């Protein structure tokens, strides 16, 4: 069970990191919302950021935080310098996705997936 | 005297007054000393036409080689202190207050 | 009667114009666009039919989607689309700007430039030949000579 | 006042046609579109090199002010004065190329 | 930044502008996770809105340490004269 580490060596170390990600989106999310001229506020783009630092929230694995640590970074840094267009930042806001059946039985209404 | 004296004197109080009241801009206060430049040039020609006399004909051309040089000596002064302070903004032209 | 004359010599003035003045953008993006350029080489030759490629697409009449379409790049199409003055035309050239292609069922492919951008003309071929393409340009052209702008316009 | 029918003539062809370019072809109502560059939205840094450039050509624009009246001096009872001050101005317009020669002006812009 | 007072009222008007405290709880002891009920991202932005109105960076590893406004006050304090 002795594995090599990415940089962190344990989940403290880690989640020092994570927050500094935290910190550098929520530095940035005012600029990206300037600078691509989005039609969103800066308020819900930061309540997009905490929805996506908290969908993985239960990871206890230091190798596997730091890999969504350098993903992040990623995408931070194709946020920062001009890269994505408007349609990759507003991925996130998944719009013109309709919102699908939640319950059992508004999906047992409209088709087969469970 | 002649009317159009009148005229241009007034168009050279104008560039006067607009070089004497700054606004915002430094290419604005080049701008009103070139017009003054150019009232002086239109002023010259009419004086040395009217007079008949011949040897100041080349009077206005030294006062517009002088003044284009001294132009460009005021340009190139203005084009350092924006690449100081990234504008021409003359508020940006008081560090000389203390 | 009068004005409909009128308006029907005037449509087949304006439109005569356009079919014959069609200034396409020199955007390629695949194996496509060889067989563009020739096109515009010395045998088929785009430029006898009044068919010159322009660089900027603000003094573009037309633009050839000759090539895949790619996810990474269909947002540049549609913003390159955007940039055209209107009356613009796309001509779909080859499988993969029609349909997806070869590369139809890639994660990384759109699946015909007409999900992106509205396609006039949808020439086929893997590539469709100089021939083929330039049959697809005289399609086009005879599809600018029947639009009936005017007499719409007249009659509306 | 032959020369300002012709300017006026001129003038209002062009702006008859601007008129026609910026009226006619906006008579259609085609579609009310949106339309949402190698620099994004940065500033444009200032280049001295070309504001170098521009200077020179003014410098020597004055120069060529001075050259102008030469084939009407040519005409002069003093002309060994004014081939001596011909050829020092032509000089001084080829020392003031070579001052901006030898000290790096024309360089990445020669 | 100049009196200790004006710091601690500072403090607590940059915690009162944070439209997630109820302000009622709100005190100069109140302990984010336990007492306020707040998640750890809400500390973090609660220090960069210390930074976004006190002006002056905090690292991590002294910023993970500041549990309640008293601490955020001391670290403001002991990083300035007062
Ligand atoms: C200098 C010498 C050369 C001059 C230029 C060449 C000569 C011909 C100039 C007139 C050409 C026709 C008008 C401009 C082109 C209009 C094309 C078009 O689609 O028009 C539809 C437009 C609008 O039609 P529309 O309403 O169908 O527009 C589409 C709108 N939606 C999408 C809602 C359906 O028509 C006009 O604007 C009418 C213009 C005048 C028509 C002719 C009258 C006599 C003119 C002399
Ligand atoms: C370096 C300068 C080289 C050229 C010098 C002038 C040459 C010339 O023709 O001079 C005679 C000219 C003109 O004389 P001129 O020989 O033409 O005389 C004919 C008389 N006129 C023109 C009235 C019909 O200049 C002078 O005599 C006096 C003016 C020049 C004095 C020296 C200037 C330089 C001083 C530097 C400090
Ligand atoms: C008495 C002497 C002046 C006589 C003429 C007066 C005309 C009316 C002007 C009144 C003052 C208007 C004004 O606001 O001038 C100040 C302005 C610079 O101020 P600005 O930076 O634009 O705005 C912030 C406010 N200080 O300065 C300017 O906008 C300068 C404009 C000068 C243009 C003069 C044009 C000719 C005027 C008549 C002949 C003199
Ligand atoms: C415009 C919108 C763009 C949105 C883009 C957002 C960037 C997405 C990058 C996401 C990177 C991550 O998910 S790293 C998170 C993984 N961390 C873990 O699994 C460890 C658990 N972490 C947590 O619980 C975190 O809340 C904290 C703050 C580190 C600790 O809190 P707990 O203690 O109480
Ligand atoms: C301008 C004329 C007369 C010819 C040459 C030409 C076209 C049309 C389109 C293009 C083009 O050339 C440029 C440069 O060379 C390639 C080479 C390519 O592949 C070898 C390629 O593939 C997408 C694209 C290109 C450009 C392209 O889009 O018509
Ligand atoms: S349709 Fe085929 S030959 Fe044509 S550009 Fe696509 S992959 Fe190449």
């Amino acid at each position: 069970t002795s594995v090599k580490p990415i940089f962190s060596r344990d989940m403290n170390e880690a989640k020092r990191r994570v927050r500094e990600l935290y910190r550098a989106w929520y530095r940035e999310v005012p600029n990206t919302v300037h600078l691509f001229q989005l039609d969103i506020s800066v308020k819900q783009g930061r309540d997009k950021v905490r929805e996506m630092f908290k969908k993985n929230a239960h990871v206890t694995d230091p190798r596997v935080v730091d890999l969504l640590v350098i993903k992040g970074k990623m995408e931070l840094e194709e946020t920062i310098n001009v890269w994505k267009q408007r349609t990759h930042v507003m991925r996130f806001f998944h719009e013109t996705e309709a919102p699908r059946p939640k319950d059992f039985l508004s999906k047992f209404y409209v088709g087969h997936d469970p | 005297m002649s009317l159009v004296y009148m005229n241009i004197m007034m168009a050279f109080t104008v560039s006067l007054t607009g070089l004497l009241m700054y606004r915002s801009h430094l290419m604005s206060s080049l701008l009103c000393l070139e017009g003054m430049m150019l009232s002086l040039f239109i002023l010259a020609t009419l004086m040395i036409l009217n007079s008949h006399f011949t040897l100041a004909s080349m009077m206005p051309i030294i006062l517009l080689v002088f003044a284009a040089c001294e132009a460009a000596l005021g340009l190139s002064l203005l084009v350092m202190v924006s690449n100081t302070y990234g504008t021409d903004y003359v508020q940006n032209l008081n560090l000389l207050q203390c | 009667s009068r004005g409909e004359y009128v308006v029907a010599k005037l449509d087949d003035l304006i439109n005569w114009a356009r079919r014959s003045s069609l200034w396409p953008m020199t955007f390629g993006l695949a194996c496509c666009a060889v067989e563009m350029m020739h096109m515009a080489a010395p045998r088929y030759d785009m430029d006898r039919f009044g068919v010159v490629f322009r660089a900027s697409p603000r003094q573009s009449d037309v633009m050839i989607v000759a090539g895949t379409l790619t996810n990474k790049m269909a947002p540049a199409l549609r913003k390159v689309y955007d940039q055209m003055p209107e009356p613009r035309y796309v001509v779909s050239m080859g499988s993969c700007a029609n349909g997806g292609g070869y590369y139809h069922y890639s994660y990384s492919v759109v699946r015909g430039c007409d999900r992106i951008v509205p396609v006039d003309i949808y020439v086929p071929g893997c590539p469709p030949t100089a021939e083929a393409l330039l049959y697809g340009i005289l399609q086009l052209q005879k599809k600018i000579k029947r639009e009936k702008r005017l007499r719409i316009w007249y009659r509306r | 006042m032959n020369l300002m029918i012709t300017l006026l003539t001129n003038f209002t062809l062009a702006t008859l046609l601007v008129t026609i370019a910026f009226w006619l072809p906006q008579l259609n109502v085609y579609s009310e579109k949106t339309s949402p560059d190698p620099m994004g939205s940065a500033r444009l840094p200032f280049s001295m090199k070309f504001f170098l450039v521009a200077i020179t050509f003014l410098l020597f624009d004055l120069e060529i002010a001075l050259l102008l009246p030469l084939p009407w001096a040519s005409q002069t009872t003093n002309l060994n004065t004014m081939l001596t001050m011909a050829l020092l101005l032509i000089f001084l317009l080829a020392v003031s190329l070579a001052y901006e020669w030898t000290q790096k002006g024309l360089e990445w812009t020669e | 930044p100049l009196t200790l007072e004006g710091i601690k009222d500072r403090v607590l008007y940059v915690l009162k502008l944070y439209d997630k405290i109820d302000p009622e709880k709100l005190s100069v002891n109140s302990h984010f996770m336990k007492d306020l009920g707040l998640d750890s991202l809400d500390q973090v932005e609660i220090i960069m809105a210390m930074e976004d109105e006190f002006g002056f960076e905090i690292p991590d590893i002294d910023a993970e340490k500041l549990m309640c406004p008293q601490e955020i006050v001391d670290y403001i304090a002991d990083k300035k004269d007062v």
